[PDB]
């Protein structure tokens, strides 16, 4: 089965006119999901359509309510990595270490940046 | 064994501390590698014993200073080093 | 109090079930962990990369080549690994800027949600915010935002103001609401119909300037007193 | 002196209060060893 | 406010080596560079869609504007959709679309997940919700309320009493209508109105141009075209020149991705600000003095843009 | 419980431990 999308040509999926909240985004508004036994591609559904009853004289007011709890997750810090130039660059060998000196103050810059990141995490 | 030494096992030049290992090589595997190809283990060519290749002790040293204006005393922190050794 | 306390207890209890059953509820912190692990793994992987050299191991380079000839190979390997490590540092700096933004957001949310109450919409969770609780995580903070949501809504008819004695009355709080036969003042987020009186309404101008104004009694509690 | 090394790292003769990552530490080898198999198949030059 | 970038992907082999198989064989020896390149580009691409959803998909369900579009004198025809055009965008949205101007050897642009029509539908849902219900649909179940009473609530939000509206409903409605109407005239007359959002497209195109133009650079090699190097020179010393060219092109592509990440950080900040402003300005009224525009806030309206959002504060 | 995890690369410990964060 072959279908054409603005993002390219899709092979192995059948296009279905039904609209679902989709799992795998392909692009250009086309998604795919497991039909259940087959792979189906379809246009995205942005949720239900609700013609809220507007009027110049009508109000809707809650006669009850619920207090609900939801979990929000935010990262705050990352691992404080430290790097040794000589060992990583050339594996703690003397011949290589002797030549590495000629490249100057790169390591000072890198270690300063890493230490700054480490202090910023704290 | 059990101290830092430069080793050559039928080739495979390297440096580290040698310790007996429990990992069981197959009858044809000469040496092993960990994730990212570190020469983690080797088999003794003569005794056919299995030995790990543990890197020699290393770590960064940080100097604690109370300010040269205050005093010249200092303390040194060996990051990652166990006090059982240097 | 009893119903609200029971609802809060039920929600807090269901938080654990939601956290445990969900496959990737904590996906955001695991993303930072995976990013760091992948960065380190790829940085180590680059050591095996030859970078165009005859081999990626320095010992062979020093063994099967003279120093004058091996110098080019050493320079190639050193520059390649320096570039790899500089790329690692740059990625770490960018991700550290992202983490700093996230941590500033987390501190602001702590201050506003936990140390106070937020009038910001959709900031301390979705809904009318009440409070929040912080929970420690390996590399982040988890907020148990407590929110208020309307439910069991009902239709009603309303007018902007109530005309009485030839003058228009407006409510101090809420809306003028009627089921269809009686007019009551009710607060916005919980149906609490009050009797219309001078206590909860104030006068402003005559009645012909208001579009959609309606008529209803506005009792004065002083009249029954007849002091 | 580690204070002197800190001074060199800061390129200054005065060091403010703090912790400074001056350099790295590594244990050098004690000796060298070589391992090989039981290479004993002598050439027939001996019998010749 | 910009909200997203042009999702871009780069094919290493086509860029560095083009059609050269010999160069393609050599490129393997440089390791996982291209894996990192494509992973970073894919992350940026997914982040663009994440930003778009976070900005426009804040309302879970699509609200439809009522057939009777009378709101006590307030007039939203200029911001509400027009069925006549194939894509139901508003007149101001149409002008915004018109004003912003918009596989070449490995460089391609992938389409966004949400189409312009889908973003227009999201904006229409946000509108319909705001005009019909006010801030209620941002806190939970949407509840209808005439725009006069929503505005009275909003005046009470700035300290001004309700009676100021009802006693002057017609004048306030005319003021709002005139303010809305002046927007199209200002945008059309002022061709530089949308610079803040044209600049991101300009920078993306300019980065692509400099990436394409830099292939002509010899990077110190004998020639910039790989085929001439391979035809003229035998492998021994040809590999030296190929290494130089490959190193140069890898460095250029790495610089491109680093710049893309830096700009993606700014676009992510802009999208976070856009989502915060949507929440605090459209789904409610902000006591934040200068957040929903200059002056005491009443309300705001979002309008779609090619890579951003326009707020009528 | 839900989230879980030389050649010159090492990881320093954070100043604030998990117990102090708790
Ligand atoms: C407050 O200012 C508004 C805006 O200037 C005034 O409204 C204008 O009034 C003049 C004279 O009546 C009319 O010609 C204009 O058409 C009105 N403008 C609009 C947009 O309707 C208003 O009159 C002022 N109020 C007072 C009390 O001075
Ligand atoms: C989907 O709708 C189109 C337009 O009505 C129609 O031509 C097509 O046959 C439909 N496909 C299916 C599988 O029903
Ligand atoms: C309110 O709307 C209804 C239905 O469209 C209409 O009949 C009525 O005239 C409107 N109210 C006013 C004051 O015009
Ligand atoms: C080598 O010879 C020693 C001594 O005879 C013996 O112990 C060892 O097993 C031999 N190793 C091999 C691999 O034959
Ligand atoms: C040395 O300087 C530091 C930093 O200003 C200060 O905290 C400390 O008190 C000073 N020590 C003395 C002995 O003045
Ligand atoms: C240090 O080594 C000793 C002896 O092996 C061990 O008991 C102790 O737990 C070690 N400490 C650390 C922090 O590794
Ligand atoms: C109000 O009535 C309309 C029409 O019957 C209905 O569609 C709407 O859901 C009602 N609203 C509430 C809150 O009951
Ligand atoms: C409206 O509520 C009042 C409350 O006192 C009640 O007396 C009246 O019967 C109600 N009318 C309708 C139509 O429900
Ligand atoms: C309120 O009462 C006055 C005087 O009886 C009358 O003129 C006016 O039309 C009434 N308003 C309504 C909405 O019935
Ligand atoms: C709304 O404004 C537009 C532009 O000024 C105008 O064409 C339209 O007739 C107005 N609609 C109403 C109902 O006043």
């Amino acid at each position: 089965n072959v279908f054409q999308t603005r993002a390219g040509c899709l092979i192995g999926a059948e296009y279905v006119n039904n609209s679902y909240e989709c799992d795998i985004p392909i692009g250009a508004g086309i998604c795919a999901s497991y039909q259940t036994q087959s792979i189906i591609a379809y246009t995205m559904s942005l949720g239900a359509e609700n013609s809220v009853a507007y009027s110049n004289n009508s109000i809707a007011i809650p006669t009850n309510f619920t207090i609900s709890v939801t979990t929000e997750i935010l990262p705050v810090s990352m691992t404080k990595t430290s790097v040794d130039c000589t060992m990583y660059i050339c594996g703690d060998s003397t011949e290589c270490s002797n030549l590495l000196l000629q490249y100057g103050s790169f390591c000072t810059q890198l270690k300063r940046a890493l230490t700054g990141i480490a202090v910023e995490q704290d | 064994k059990n101290k830092c030494v430069n080793f050559n096992f039928n080739g495979l030049k390297g440096t580290g501390v040698l310790t007996e290992s429990n990992k069981k090589f197959l009858p044809f595997q000469q040496f092993g590698r960990d994730i990212a190809d570190t020469t983690d283990a080797v088999r003794d060519p003569q005794t056919l014993e299995i030995l790990d290749i543990t890197p020699c002790s290393f770590g960064g040293v940080s100097v604690i200073t109370p300010g040269t204006n205050t005093s010249n005393q200092v303390a040194v922190l060996y990051q990652g080093v166990n006090c059982t050794e240097v | 109090q009893k119903l609200i306390a029971n609802q809060f207890n039920s929600a807090i209890g269901k938080i654990q079930d939601s956290l445990s059953s969900t496959a990737s509820a904590l996906g955001k912190l695991q993303d930072v962990v995976n990013h760091n692990a992948q960065a380190l793994n790829t940085l180590v992987k680059q050591l095996s990369s030859k970078f165009g050299a005859i081999s990626s191991v320095l010992n062979d380079i020093f063994s099967r080549l003279d120093p004058p000839e091996a110098e080019v190979q050493i320079d190639r390997l050193i520059t390649g690994r320096l570039q790899s490590l500089q790329t690692y540092v740059t990625q770490q700096l960018i991700r550290a800027a992202e983490i700093r933004a996230s941590a500033n957001l987390a501190a602001t949310k702590m201050s506003e949600c936990v140390l106070g109450q937020s009038k910001r919409v959709d900031f301390c969770g979705k809904g009318y915010h009440l409070m929040s609780f912080p929970q420690s995580a390996p590399h982040g903070v988890v907020f148990l935002h407590v929110t208020y949501v309307p439910a069991q809504e009902k239709n009603f008819t309303t007018a902007p103001a109530i005309c009485h004695d030839g003058k228009a009355h407006f409510p101090r709080e809420g809306v003028f609401v009627s089921n269809g036969t009686h007019w009551f003042v009710t607060q916005r987020n919980f149906y609490e119909p009050q009797i219309i009186t001078t206590d909860n309404t104030f006068v402003s101008g005559n009645c012909d300037v208001v579009i959609g104004i309606v008529n209803n009694t506005v009792y004065d509690p002083l009249q029954p007193e007849l002091d | 002196d580690p204070l002197s090394e800190t001074k060199c790292t800061l390129k200054s003769f005065t060091v403010e209060k703090g912790i400074y990552q001056t350099s790295n530490f590594r244990v050098q080898p004690t000796e060298s060893i070589v391992r090989f198999p039981n290479i004993t198949n002598l050439c027939p030059f001996d019998e010749v | 406010l910009p909200v997203s970038m042009t999702k871009t992907s780069v094919d290493c082999t086509m860029y560095i080596c083009g059609d050269s198989t010999e160069c393609s064989n050599l490129l393997l020896q440089y390791g996982s560079f291209c894996t990192q390149l494509k992973r970073a580009l894919t992350g940026i691409a997914v982040e663009q869609d994440k930003n778009t959803q976070e900005v426009f998909a804040q309302v879970k369900q699509i609200y439809k504007t009522p057939p009777i579009k009378y709101f006590g004198g307030f007039n939203f025809s200029q911001i509400l959709p027009d069925p006549s055009k194939p894509s139901k965008r508003s007149f101001i949205e149409d002008l915004l679309f018109n004003k912003v101007t918009l596989k070449f050897k490995g460089l391609t642009v992938l389409p966004p997940l949400l189409t312009d029509e889908m973003i227009a539908q999201y904006t229409s849902a946000l509108l319909a919700g705001t005009i019909t219900s006010g801030w209620t649909f941002g806190a939970g179940a949407a509840l209808q309320i005439p725009f006069a009473m929503q505005m009275a609530y909003r005046f009470n939000g700035i300290g001004v009493t309700q009676n100021v509206l009802y006693e002057n409903q017609k004048l306030i409605a005319n003021q709002f209508n005139s303010a809305i109407g002046k927007i199209q005239d200002s945008l059309s007359s002022t061709a530089s109105a949308l610079g803040k959002l044209q600049d991101v497209v300009n920078h993306n195109a300019q980065a692509l141009n400099t990436l394409v133009k830099q292939l002509s650079s010899k990077f110190g090699a004998i020639s910039s075209v790989l085929n001439d190097i391979f035809s003229r020179l035998d492998p021994p010393e040809a590999e030296v020149q190929i290494d130089r060219l490959i190193t140069g092109r890898l460095q250029s592509l790495q610089t491109y991705v680093t710049q893309q990440l830096i700009r993606a950080a700014e676009i992510r900040a802009s999208a976070n600000l856009a989502a915060t402003k949507m929440s605090e300005c459209v789904l409610g009224q902000s006591k934040r003095v200068d957040f929903c525009g200059k002056g005491y806030h009443l309300m705001s309206f979002p309008q779609s843009a090619p890579h951003g959002v326009v707020f009528l504060h």
